[PDB]
This record gives structure tokens, sequence and C-alpha cells, in this order.
């Protein structure tokens, strides 16, 4: 089919804008929410080997403040991504200064090149993706309440009102998908709104382990 | 509400969910003692 | 009051009903009348209201002093600025200038009125607007204080800095209600004017503040826009290395900057944010160079764009400082030998001593490495000699960041070393430096063996302390102390 390949990337980018805003990005306000039809008239209405193809639309946004850091969105051409796939993406990160960066595979990765990307984590950040993933936002389910990342300020305000250590709060897995909806890493408080039936409000915390 | 509360938050307050069994109780650090109070009391002692 | 072309009628009438008879019907029908409101409710009236007030209706014209100034938003936002609509709301506001002594035509200048050709004079020729200056804010109150009425407005900065300098010892809306009317050239000379003010009188507290305006900018308000992405890092990030060194690469190839290099290197020379964050971000580099150990190149480049920035305001026309590419190695090798001594106490002052007598940012740089037992208990006599080499302002400032990092440590010989280090220099010391030791002194007394000597020196540091804050703020801590 071609109408649900232009649907099914629309939405992935879609969700790739809301997840960059919800990051904390420059995301422009009628790119964070453009008709579909304003995407085929972008873009250009036939991914089957046409003008809506990957590589087109690789999203670069920076950051809403410090704005030297990127994380450039990556739409990898074959299903089964690999190395040989992937440093083509190193080479271009490197060629840039920017250590952020998405890429959304299609089927699953090669184990070596999900190896692979850890291998390089203290250099240069590599998040990935599958297209299941990122058909629905899952922020907006109604399951998932409001996750906010918390600054070092704010963490060292918390441990210090509720007198308690990080090995104290109650953690949360770096592979949750909301965690990796945020891309936090190891060691970072999210605090987490959520109503409560017999209070209103309820504010937790979950340290990354 | 108290109580569904509480048992839906220590089921979630390591990251992931902790089956009441010996095999998510007894994964976590509480102590040899607590731990071979459940269900499997000399392997924990063994282990510990 | 004021008189309108019906309030000249009104006097007129006033005049000529004062004398001469002319019965009440008579008079009524040729005082006015109101052609909007039928004459069955005006004669209804007295058989309902028993001669009440027609405000009410006034009162719904002060309803279309949001309504149709609401209309005049449609006729802003559909148009896209008509043209005709802005000169009818010119005409308008004329009318409501010449008739009202202003809050419906106050309302109509808010809305919209830019390129009017009599707005300013009009403006001015009721200039004297004191609550209207804060009132016609919108588009008329820029443009007219640049003369005389900014000049005004720029002593409260000078009183909000005197407040945080009152708050330390121990804004945001402001200058956003100040950029609410607020245009390029406004802010462009109103930045001119105050950075040569500055730089001329102080150059000391202004750069800090004209950074925090400019990164008060971030509602897209439109060199300058470089000036605030390099800034970016440096309010983001305290201890930022890396997005420091792509920075300094970024202000190291620079044209030939006719005053915007200059200015650059102002707005990132004066500010104890950035300073301390360009003077902790240079330490952390030499910390993570000693861990390479491969001592000089980043920390050096760093280092001679923090001394360019400090020595800027000295004169007007100028690239930057000299590297002296043999004296940091003169410089940074008490660093070595503190290392060394950490090395052999973990398992030399006389070349310390040397290194701290022959003295602007490695200064600094060695005092923002003093808060990282027998190596500092060695080095603190180089300390006494620097204490007595220079003898600078600021190193009070830097007494107090080892005295925090100190009452992070908690110890005690450390703790005595700096009371005798605070007290052996009173002689010319400020009374913001003096109320700092007595703050430090507050939370001294851990040890009761020099405690009351310390007391009976509050009381002896009363009287040789002239100025009347050191000693108020002495009798405070000893109220303090008694509770």
């Amino acid at each position: 089919d071609d109408e649900e390949e232009t649907y099914r990337l629309w939405k992935i980018r879609k969700t790739i804008m809301q997840l960059c805003h919800d990051r904390g990005y420059l995301v422009t306000q009628d790119e964070l929410d453009q008709t579909l039809e304003e995407f085929k008239a972008q873009f250009g209405d036939k991914p089957s080997e046409g003008r809506p193809r990957r590589t087109d639309l690789t999203v670069l946004v920076a950051h809403n403040d410090d704005p030297t850091d990127q994380m450039f969105v990556f739409f990898p051409e074959e299903p089964k991504v690999g190395i040989k796939t992937i440093k083509v993406y190193c080479q271009r990160m490197q060629e840039e200064n920017i250590t952020r960066a998405l890429i959304v595979v299609q089927q699953g990765m090669t184990p070596s090149a999900k190896q692979s990307l850890v291998d390089m984590a203290p250099k240069y950040i590599l998040e990935q993706f599958l297209q299941q993933e990122l058909l629905i936002n899952i922020t907006e389910h109604e399951l998932v309440p409001e996750h906010v990342v918390m600054t070092k300020e704010e963490v060292t305000e918390l441990l210090a009102r509720y007198k308690l250590r990080e090995n104290q709060l109650p953690r949360i897995q770096a592979g949750d998908p909301v965690a990796r909806y945020f891309g936090i890493k190891r060691g970072q408080v999210v605090k987490i709104i959520r109503p409560s039936e017999t209070a209103g409000r309820y504010i937790t915390y979950r340290l990354v382990q | 509400y108290r109580h569904l509360a509480l048992l839906c938050d220590t089921m979630t307050c390591r990251g992931h969910l902790m089956a009441i069994t010996r095999h998510g109780v007894n994964r976590q650090d509480t102590g040899p003692l607590m731990k071979c109070s459940f269900e499997e009391t000399v392997d924990v002692l063994m282990e510990a | 009051x004021x008189x309108x072309x019906x309030x000249x009628x009104x006097x007129x009438x006033x005049x000529x009903x004062x004398x001469x008879x002319x019965x009440x019907x008579x008079x009524x029908x040729x005082x006015x009348x109101x052609x909007x409101x039928x004459p069955s409710l005006q004669s209804a009236l007295p058989f309902l209201d028993l001669h009440g007030t027609p405000r009410l209706e006034f009162h719904q014209s002060v309803f279309d002093e949001l309504r149709d100034k609401l209309l005049e938003r449609v006729s802003a936002i559909a148009s896209e600025g008509k043209a005709e609509e802005r000169y009818k709301k010119l005409e308008d506001l004329l009318e409501k200038s010449f008739s009202l002594v202003l809050q419906p035509v106050v309302m109509c200048v808010m809305k919209h009125l830019p390129k009017v050709p009599e707005k300013k004079l009009k403006l001015v020729m009721a200039d004297k607007e004191l609550y209207r200056a804060c009132a016609v804010e919108v588009k008329r109150q820029i443009w007219q204080d640049n003369q005389a009425l900014f000049g005004d407005e720029v002593s409260p900065l000078l009183k909000q800095y005197i407040l945080e300098k009152e708050s330390a010892l121990f804004e945001v809306v402001q200058r956003l209600t100040r950029m609410v009317g607020k245009n390029v050239k406004l802010y462009d000379m109103v930045l001119q004017f105050l950075r040569t003010l500055f730089l001329r009188t102080r150059n000391v507290h202004y750069c800090t503040l004209r950074a925090e305006l400019l990164m008060s900018l971030h509602d897209l308000d439109v060199c300058h826009k470089f000036t605030w992405c390099l800034d970016a890092c440096i309010r983001e990030r305290f201890v930022d290395s890396k997005r420091a060194r792509e920075l300094q690469g970024f202000l190291d190839g620079v044209k030939k900057g006719q005053e915007q290099v200059l200015g650059d290197l102002s707005m990132i020379l004066c500010d104890p944010f950035a300073i301390n964050t360009l003077a902790l971000s240079t330490v952390r580099h030499l910390q993570e160079l000693v861990g390479q150990e491969t001592l000089p190149l980043l920390l050096l480049l760093r280092l001679l764009a923090l001394g360019q920035g400090a020595w800027d305001m000295i004169d007007s026309q100028v690239f930057k400082e000299p590297k002296m590419e043999v004296e940091l190695i003169t410089r940074f090798l008490p660093m070595l030998m503190s290392f060394l001594v950490d090395d052999y106490t973990f398992n030399p002052e006389s070349f310390t001593k040397f290194l701290q007598e022959q003295r602007m940012a490695c200064e600094v740089g060695l005092y923002y490495v003093l808060h990282i037992k027998n190596a500092l208990l060695r080095l603190l006599p180089g300390l006494v000699e620097t204490f007595g080499d220079l003898a600078f302002g600021d190193i009070f400032l830097h007494l107090l960041t080892g005295n925090l990092a100190l009452l992070a440590d908690e110890f005690a010989l450390e703790d005595f070393c700096s009371s005798l280090f605070d007290g052996f220099f009173l002689t010319a010391s400020p009374r913001k430096e003096n109320v700092h030791r007595h703050a430090l002194r507050l939370l001294i007394h851990l040890h009761p063996r020099v405690a009351p000597s310390k007391l009976e020196a509050l009381q002896k540091a009363l009287e040789p302390t002239g100025q009347s804050g050191e000693a108020v703020k002495e009798l405070y801590s000893q109220l303090g102390e008694k509770l």
C-alpha cells in the first residue's frame, strides 16, 4: 500500500514531534501538529519508491535553551538495521559536533548493533525505537500520568527535605517505555503527578535504575 | 483505597513487577531471615 | 476641566443659563438632547426612576470601551493592521483626548497606535502622564522616555543591585514589564547608553543584570542574537567545558570587530555568575588535565579567554589580553605542588610562596582551587603571603567561597585558621567583608576554648569599626547568639 505508508510515516513524524517537545526541544508549533494532507503536500504522497521516502524527513531539532545540543532523528531505509548501516549515521554525527540522536527502526535491530549502541555511550548517545512504539504517543494514554524530569537542584532539594537517599526512592527501569520516551539516563529522578481519588493530587518520585 | 494503593505501590516500588511468590519476593534485598521466613527456607540460607 | 465640541456648548449654556429667565421647558430643550435613546423612556424615567442617573448608559459606553476595543482588535486581527480602521481609531482617539481629560482613549491607544503622525505630539501635549506613563506603555510609552524618563527609571536597577548585595550578605518580572513595550531601536539605544555609562562609571555589576535582561528576551522578541545563543550555555550549565570550548573556538575566529567583539567581551567580562562559571569550568578542566597528566591545550585557551574577558573595560577599541605561554606553567606549578603534597599525605611551601608573591585570571583560579590536611596546612602560609601581597576587593568573596567549602568540609583546625585569616586583615576591609566575617563567626564557636575570646573580640571590633553597619551587625549577631 502507499496511502497506508504515508499515514504511518505521518504518525511517526507526529509522535517524534511530540516526543521532542515533551523532551524539551525547539518544536515549531505548526510542525508539532500538522495535518496528514499538509504532510502529503510537503513530502509527496508516495513512500513506495518516491518523494516521501526515508532519509528525506530526518528531523533536526535543537534545545529550548543551550541551543548547541541536537538529536537529529534518523529513519533507516532498510527494515533490519545493522552496524554497517549505523556507522554511516555515526559518520554523519562525527561530521557534526552533537552527540544525541534517535533512529526509528522498522523491524528489530540485529543484537550485535544493539551492543554497538552501548559501545559508544560515553562518546555519543544513540536511542532506537521500533515503528510500533511510535504509532502512539503513550503519554497521551489515560493510564499514563504526568511524568516530569527533575533537575539536579530539585533532586538535592527533594533528598534534603525528606532526609532520604537515592537508594531509598521507589525506582523505575531504564528500559521503561516512558523512560525511553523522555530518554532519561540512570540516576535521574522523575516526578510523577497523578490524580488520586483520596487526596486529589499525588506527586511520587522515581529515581532511575 | 489505602489498602489497594499500598499493595499496588509495593509491587511497583522496584521498577518491575514484583510477583507475590518466592520468585518476586525472594529477589529483593530484604534479609535472609525475612526471605527464609517465606516458602523457600533452606536455599535462601545456603545462598546467603 | 476639558472642553469638547459638546462641552463648549455645555459651557456656553452654563453661561447663558445663569440669567435672563428662560423657563425650564425652553431651557431644557435648548440645553441638550440624547439622540440615541427614545423620548418614551426619557419620560418614563420620572415615572420609573424618580430622577435617576443615566451613567449606566455611560457604563455601557465603558463596556464599549472594551467591546468596540475588541472590535478594534477585530479591526486589527482580521485585516492584519487595517489602515482605514487605524485612521478611524486615530480620529476617535483625537476626539477622546479632546473630550475626556481619558481611559477609553487610553485603551484605544493601548490597543494599537503605531505610525500616528500626531500621536507622540498629542501625548507630549499631555506631558504630565504620571499614572498614564504606566498605562500608556503599550505603544505610546516607547520612545518618549528615552530622553529623560529611561534615565529616571534606570535608578531602580541600582536599587535592585543594592537589594541583591544586601540579600547575598545573609527583577525578572520588572524587566518583562519594561520589555512589554520594547522594540529593537529603543533596546539598542538603552543598551548602548547603559553600557557606555557603566563602563565609564563602574563596570562592576551592570554587566550581570544586562546579561540577565538579554536572557529575558526568550519570548521571540528578535551579533546580539548570537550573543544570546552564546550566553545560553553560560546561563544553563554551571560547569560547562566542552560547550565552553566550542564557544571559545567560536569567539576566537572573530573578524575586525567595530566594538562588537569588545561588547561581547564586556558582556562575558563582569558577571559574578559568569565569572564563577568560567572559574569553575577552568578549574575543572585543570583537574581533568591533571588526571591526564598533560599540562601545557584547551585549559590555556579558556584561561586566556577569561583573562581577555576580565581586562575589557580598561580601554575602548581593543582586541584582547596576552597569553604568556611561559608564565602559565609557573602559575600552575603550585597546583602540581598541592597534588604532590596530597599524594604524599594520602599514601614544597617555598615554591607556592615564590609563585604567590610575583603577582588576574590565574589569581582567581588559585583562589577557586582553595576549596579542594597537611597540604592545606603547608600552603596556608602561602595564603597568608598572598593576602599580604595583593589585598584586593573580591578576595573576600573568594574567602567566602573557601568558607562555604570548609563548611562543607566540617573541620576544626581549618576553621580556626580561617578565623585567624579573617581576624588579621581588618585594616582596609569594607563593610561587606566585616559583615561576612561576623556571619561566618556566627557559624564559629564550635570549640569553647577560643569562643569567649572571640566574643570579646566582637566588642573589640565594635569601637575600631567606625561603620555603624558593622557594629549593628555585631550587636545583632550577639542578640542572635543569646537565643
